[PDB]
């Protein structure tokens, strides 16, 4: 019925707009840059931790 | 970045949950329609008009 | 240029995407943090309610109204061809 | 005639799906390039920040 | 120079992502067609017509 149709509609729309937001964030996260503390021996461990 | 991705994922859960519930309403509502037809509360003549 | 619902929809999607803040490195902002995060949490609540309960409800109620009066787009002011006055009143 | 179309559609579905993998690879290449570039800018900026001190 | 290239690349990611999504719809839609045909080939007289 009429209300169920609209719930399907709205459900789809909310899921697709939401999807674009997380899609963007994921493309954005994949573009991030590692750290390089190679000039600081005391931070060698923090580097491999951060980059992992 | 991680905190943000976490939020995007949480929002995605909500969205997916809403989608499941939307489908559940459709299934349940089709069930009601099957019952109503079987019991003789409605006929394919007036159900046809609903759908059209 | 955007519909009223599109504007609220945008605001809702926008608020839901925010991340709560952590000013633990700034003792001077401890209060701003609990204020922001409480405010945010509540706002997301409101947003969700709009997106999956209110907006659909509005669209539904209007569809129902829209359909009924689409069919009954007029009122018979005279007695329509071939009807008892009794049937017309019903 | 229906079975031949179904077979045909299945072939195209596979091709569509394959195209999508090619595109995934494209996306990763672009994402890598975009990232390497962001990195370049960042490392230059830090050298200039230093030289300005 | 690299800031500019970075932007061009970021725009290219978006474009490629849009391409992905477009192909995903095609694949899924072909899947629906395959299902509808298969269920129409192995079904009753009026059920066959529904699926087709
Ligand atoms: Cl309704
Ligand atoms: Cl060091
Ligand atoms: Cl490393
Ligand atoms: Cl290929
Ligand atoms: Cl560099
Ligand atoms: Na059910
Ligand atoms: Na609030």
């Amino acid at each position: 019925t009429n209300a169920t149709t609209i719930t399907m509609d709205q459900g789809m729309a909310n899921q697709a707009s939401q999807a674009m937001q997380i899609q963007t964030y994921c493309n954005s996260v994949k573009q991030q840059v590692p750290v390089d503390f190679s000039q600081f021996p005391n931070l060698k461990d923090n580097q491999t931790q951060i980059n992992q | 970045g991680y905190k943000g991705l976490q939020v995007q994922a949480q929002n995605a859960v909500t969205a997916a949950t809403q989608m499941s519930n939307a489908w559940d309403s459709l299934t349940s509502d089709l069930g009601s329609l099957i019952t109503d037809l079987d019991k003789g509360i409605t006929s394919g003549d007036d159900i046809r008009q609903l759908w059209l | 240029q955007a519909s009223q619902a599109m504007q609220i929809q945008t605001y809702c999607n926008s608020v839901k995407q925010q991340v709560p803040v952590d000013f633990s490195q700034f003792p001077n902002l401890k209060d701003n943090q609990t204020q922001i995060n409480q405010g945010l949490d509540l706002a997301k609540g409101h947003a969700d309610l709009y997106l999956n309960t209110i907006q659909p409800q509005i669209i539904t109620n209007i569809s129902n109204i829209s359909n009924y009066f689409a069919l009954q787009n007029a009122i018979p002011a005279v007695l329509p061809p071939g009807s008892t006055k009794a049937q017309w009143l019903r | 005639q229906l079975s031949v179309i179904k077979e045909q559609a299945t072939e195209y579905q596979r091709l569509s799906s394959d195209t999508r993998l090619v595109i995934v690879n494209l996306n990763n290449n672009l994402i890598t390039d975009s990232s390497n570039f962001q990195g370049i800018v960042v490392n230059l900026n830090s050298k200039v920040q230093g030289d300005n001190g």
